[PDB]
């Protein structure tokens, strides 16, 4: 069969970038060595070791959705993947606010609709929590 | 008391006007500086723990998204009056199938 690829983003600090960029654009194999990642069984948490020089990520989730385009002639571009997450390097904190470009900053708080009216998840344990239980008392109640 | 072209012109001009803005403010490289009721709900949960005891819990929820989510529930839940139910339907199939036998078995 075949699985979708799973790309994501990587934002180091700035001089360990630039010499991640240098690594990169030299095309060695030496980076491979230099350059590692380990992913926490947390899932949003992780090391990248630039040089050896470990770094501290939080895998974030970005407000924008983005999407790879691929092409051959620069007329016609294929989508290759979805991305929506980034591990940055140096729940509420796991989630990104701004975006990756310039004019997409404060995104999510100022050019983001929001329309309301985790929580479903907490009924449906309540709603468990009745089922075990006997007997049931409800009222909908004012200041106390 | 137009009712034709001032409208017409007047969509028109605020589509120009928004198609400008939006392409300013997306293509900006500037730098942007980082920036009905008031009633709760409470339940009373009545459990039997290990041995004898029949200890009652009182929870109080007083998040207005839990409580709407929880609430339609069991409003819906008193109007729905299944596993049982399909273990039923099996137990009339059963019947059902043993009365054609004994309709088969009357023929022969």
């Amino acid at each position: 069969p075949h699985e979708l690829e799973s790309q994501f983003i990587l934002r180091l600090p700035p001089e360990y970038a630039s010499t991640v960029r240098r690594a990169v654009q030299s095309g060695h194999v030496n980076l491979k060595d230099r350059l590692t990642i380990e992913l926490h069984p947390d899932g949003r948490h992780g090391i990248v070791r630039v040089d050896r020089v470990p770094l501290a990520s939080k895998l974030v989730d970005l407000p924008c959705v983005m999407e790879s385009l691929k092409t051959i002639d620069k007329k016609t571009f294929y989508k290759t993947a979805d991305i929506c997450q980034m591990l940055v390097s140096t729940e509420k904190k796991f989630i990104w606010n701004h975006g990756i470009t310039l004019p997409l900053k404060n995104v999510r708080k100022r050019r983001f609709r929001k329309t309301a009216k985790d929580v479903e998840k907490e009924v449906k344990r309540l709603l468990s929590t009745d089922a075990e239980a006997v007997s049931t008392r409800w009222e909908i109640i004012a200041e106390d | 008391r137009f009712s034709v072209a001032e409208h017409q012109e007047r969509y028109k001009e605020e589509c120009q006007r928004i198609f400008d803005l939006q392409n300013k403010v997306l293509s900006s490289t500037e730098v942007l500086s980082t920036d009905a009721t008031g009633r709760c709900l409470k339940i009373y949960r009545t459990f039997r723990d290990e041995e004898g005891k029949e200890y009652v819990r009182c929870e109080t929820v007083r998040k207005p998204a839990v409580i709407d989510a929880y609430v339609r529930i069991r409003t819906t839940k008193d109007e729905e009056f299944h596993r049982e139910e399909m273990r039923k339907e099996r137990r009339r199939i059963q019947e059902q199938l043993r009365r054609l036998k004994r309709n088969q078995e009357k023929e022969k």
